[PDB]
């Protein structure tokens, strides 16, 4: 996160962290047993980590659970980066408290203006590297369907939208994919992409979590 | 660009 500020301490209890030996990608605990997070940040090995604000100490309240189903969704396009979007299922259940606790699914889809809030541990430089040992906050809005078609003309599809700002210096960045974007109490974006971060008229890229809701239901129930 | 860690 480019431009946000510390969180607090588990003041976000739906984000996690997806560590392969090191942060890569962050999700949202959407029910004790299951993560979503971005198709993009699919590998082996995946260790989810719960309850974390200092991603480099252990300070208490953490839960580690390994991942045991990955599930990347069928039609997820690498190259468009189209249905973005994986669900993790934990290999127990973690344990729900004031500080590990689900976010909840949309039941319609925002509209532009909408303010949310997007977190992580990625990179905060918009040039250069440097990753937060706490995690970070960024209030950001939805943006119209035209101003992201302008910004990206050709790469937005339906199943995507822009969230941020067009003057610079505020955005998601490496590190934060995966990871949510909370509007008004519930889930409706997963960081994905964007041409590199906080850089002027060029906002980030959001999964449309809205559109996959009965996808996620559907894929939780049979598994 | 995705904004994972590699
Ligand atoms: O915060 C919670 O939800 N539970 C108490 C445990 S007594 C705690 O962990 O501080
Ligand atoms: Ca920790």
């Amino acid at each position: 996160i480019v431009g946000g500020y510390t969180c607090g301490a588990n003041t976000v209890p739906y984000q996690v962290s997806l560590n392969s030996g090191y942060h890569f990608c962050g999700g949202s605990l959407i029910n004790s047993q299951w993560v979503v997070s971005a198709a993009h940040c699919y590998k082996s090995g995946i260790q989810v980590r719960l309850g974390e604000d200092n991603i480099n100490v252990v300070e208490g309240n953490e839960q580690f659970i390994s991942a045991s189903k990955s599930i990347v969704h069928p039609s997820y396009n690498s190259n468009t980066l189209n249905n973005d979007i994986m669900l993790i299922k934990l290999k127990s259940a973690a344990s729900l408290n004031s500080r590990v606790a689900s976010i909840s699914l949309p039941t319609s889809c925002a509209s532009a203006g909408t303010q949310c809030l997007i977190s992580g541990w990625g990179n905060t430089k918009s040039s250069g590297t440097s990753y937060p040992d706490v995690l970070k906050c960024l209030k950001a809005p939805i943006l119209s369907d035209s101003s992201c078609k302008s910004a990206y003309p050709g790469q937005i599809t339906s199943n995507m939208f822009c969230a941020g700002y067009l003057e610079g210096g505020k955005d998601s960045c490496q590190g934060d994919s995966g990871g949510p974007v909370v509007c008004s109490g519930k889930l409706q974006g997963i960081v994905s992409w964007g041409s590199g971060c906080a850089q002027k008229n060029k906002p980030g890229v959001y999964t449309k979590v809205c559109n996959y809701v009965s996808w996620i239901k559907q894929t939780i129930a049979s598994n | 660009c995705t904004k994972s860690i590699c």
